[PDB]
RNA sequence: UCUGGUGACUAUAGCAAGGAGGUCACACCUGUUCCCAUGCCGAACACAGAAGUUAAGCUCCUUAGCGACGAUGGUAGUCAACUUACGUUCCGCUAGAGUAGAACGUUGCCAGGC
RNA sequence: GACUGGGGCGGUCGCCUCCUAAAAGGUAACGGAGGCGCUCAAAGGUUCCCUCAGAAUGGUUGGAAAUCAUUCAUAGAGUGUAAAGGCAUAAGGGAGCUUGACUGCGAGACCUACAAGUCGAGCAGGGUCGAAAGACGGACUUAGUGAUCCGGUGGUUCCGCAUGGAAGGGCCAUCGCUCAACGGAUAAAAGCUACCCCGGGGAUAACAGGCUUAUCUCCCCCAAGAGUUCACAUCGACGGGGAGGUUUGGCACCUCGAUGUCGGCUCAUCGCAUCCUGGGGCUGUAGUCGGUCCCAAGGGUUGGGCUGUUCGCCCAUUAAAGCG
RNA sequence: UGAGGGUAGCGGAGAAAUUCCAAUCGAACCUGGAGAUAGCUGGUUCUCUCCGAAAUAGCUUUAGGGCUAGCCUCAAGUGAUGAUUAUUGGAGGUAGAGCACUGUUUGGUCAGACAAACUCCGAAUGCCAAUUAAUUUAACUUGGGAGUCAGAACAUGGGUGAUAAGGUCCGUGUUCGAAAGGGAAACAGCCCAGACCACCAGCUAAGGUCCCAAAAU
């Protein structure tokens, strides 16, 4: 479960989902990437789910690195209730992806054991993604 | 539930009162701030609450003077 | 306690100012000396 | 030009390692007879000054490692326009931040003695 | 008393600084996050000098942060009190003398519906520190507060109802407020109405229509695993994608000169996401029975006890006792 | 149960229900003060000509009401002070980007990431000016008379809600409001375009060319 220590603020402003990437473009420690392309969020949930099943299908035999972290908290108000009158508790964390940031990267496996390791992991994503190799 | 939040001051109208290059009259206001965002210069006083103004009247100039400072002086001839 | 006093001058009976004291800071009576409307001079002041 | 005062352009002047020099001067340095000085101390600020030395400071020179400065070219944004509902597209202006090349061991003012 | 995503209940009402605020100023919500209703006789004026946090090494080890010295430091401390802008020009740190925490003013401008608020060079009267030029009408800056009327106190070169005095009024100087609902109705104020009555409004709620789909009902992708081995007969973890518009809701657009609200009788009628019957495909289907999934709306779909019942639970059947 | 009588509206009577007192009783009926009062509803009668708004701010025992300011109108007075680009100067920290600071963060001082309340940096536009040139025609001042203070969709920057609503609350622009006409099959807000009246003439915009239905099977 993938959140920070502490934070600044507990209630924030929701992030900007348009464009494309800041930064983080480029596989730089491992061989074998996953970048995104397309924008949505991703709440830190959805990456326990897609980190075990890339850990299940290596047998162990190399690293993970997941190169994301939800920052961001977003809210939401219980069922039943009337609009106004305040802003509502913490539910979760989200992290914001943009059409070209690699998401996980792998080394220290083959590649055709890497390239059908990362398909179990889009399924649990909901962006399309595709399987980007190490600029050469 | 309640909110503990509202609550805040109105306004203080805080910026560039003239502009660069017109002729002001002698004791017109050149700059409201808090602090001393940028400098009094030459003919110009720093006024209590640090409004600086104008002295003798004349053109105005907003001048640079050293890293991230600035100054604003006012000379006579027009 | 912080409680106003009014001044006092001596020569002539006149209040002429107003101030602040801290009762406990300072039990005794103030006697500070400043400019005076009468005379044109400086005499003293005093609750 | 070459030394010192003194303001300006104000890291392209800086910071750090090396190397050279000294009656012309600036310093280093010895002193408490007094004006003057420590909330402890002639260390400092004063004050007296045959002598003692370039060692550090300042002064000159070179090496671009650090800081600062920085194009052209392309991208991100975006005022206007035209379709459009798509985490949009195409066309016309302007033009970043980062990064490469590079400039770089200061350019000058005025009185006083060489 | 008012605001109020109907009213009530809870909350809040004025001033200060930041953010949303869209690179000038301005700018809303029951949007996010903090303070204030004071304190200083030196923490104010001026003059002369000093520069900080921490890090590291050493020693009565007071962890090197009690105290003690050296280096390194670029502002990482401090500035009465929140936060923003600002400064080692110091606006920060210590000493001596000191009352400018002055009387009469004020060209100009900022700001603003009005009332108010804010900055002010310079000119005179008296002063203070400094050798002098000069600096000083409160505090590094912005919050620390409240119209009028009425009464109290000290002054006065002003009037004083025939004349002389007086009781009274006038101006100048200060005092009485959680009037906090903070531009303050009055010196003085709580409830009930299903016994209710007039003026209004679909500007504003309860029922139904409408938009939305978090909830709700079904449908699906990836597949770890349960099933002797065996992911897919059957079941489908952790996560992802939608359709329907029946539930509980959200918005307040239609109707307050009427849209008047639950279940069962009477009579219907339509959808397919099929309970029965008709035709197939797999099966962990020997045979009888079953389980799943696909095409299929032609007809059919019981009689009672208990509850106002919606759900529901039970009794006797039946080919079946379908969901909207 | 007949007959004759008594109690009267701040009042009578009540084996008690707000029950009855001339078909009405949480306080009867009739004339008078009285044409009570109403910030709330309905209504308000002849014709043409010119200009033509607002639904916002501040305070309110205020929230569907009022007063001043804003926007329109008629008359007087000063008389280029109004607008638009071009060149020029300057104030300021958004989008973007970057971690030098304040917090966040993955893998061994090095590599990488995040930020409404972080900034060594930082556009495009906007804003204030010069009294400089070019095209245009407004603008301030004093006085007479009202209206408005319920706004709506669409586009584009953001808040709140669920990157929900034809939701709600602010910034900038347009149309409806107060606007007919052609198009979108029908449809105040979308796209083209602003009707002085007449004509059985002409060229075009958005959109269209088989037929209904004008124009290319
Ligand atoms: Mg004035
Ligand atoms: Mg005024």
């Amino acid at each position: 479960m993938l959140l920070p220590k502490r934070v600044k603020y507990r209630r924030q402003h929701r992030p900007k989902t348009t464009g494309r990437s800041k930064g983080g473009n480029y596989v730089t420690f491992g061989e074998f990437g996953l970048q995104a392309t397309t924008t949505s969020w991703i709440t830190s949930r959805q990456i326990e789910s897609a980190r075990i099943a890339m850990t299940r299908y290596m047998k162990r035999g190399g690293k993970v690195w997941i190169k994301i972290f939800p920052h961001t908290p977003y809210t939401k108000k219980p069922l039943e209730v009337r609009m106004g009158a305040g802003k509502g508790a913490v539910e979760g964390w989200i992290a914001v992806v943009k059409p070209g940031r690699i998401l996980f990267e792998v080394a220290g496996v083959s590649e055709e054991v890497a390239r059908e390791a990362l398909r179990l992991a889009s399924h649990k994503l909901p962006v399309k993604t595709k399987f980007v190799k190490r600029e050469e | 539930s309640s909110t503990k939040n509202g609550r805040d001051s109105e306004s203080k109208r805080l910026g560039a009162k003239r502009a660069d290059g017109q002729f002001v009259t002698g004791g017109s206001i050149l700059y409201r701030q808090r602090g001393t965002k940028i400098y009094p210069g030459e003919n110009v006083g720093r006024g209590g609450d640090d409004t600086l103004f104008a002295k003798i009247d004349g053109v105005v100039k907003f001048e640079r003077k050293g890293r991230d400072k600035k100054q604003v002086s006012v000379y006579a001839v027009a | 306690m912080r409680v106003n006093v009014t001044l006092a001058c001596t020569e002539c009976g006149d209040r002429n100012y107003i101030t602040t004291k801290n009762k406990r800071n300072n039990p005794e009576r103030v006697e500070m000396k400043k400019f005076c409307s009468r005379e044109n001079k400086q005499t003293l002041h005093r609750e």
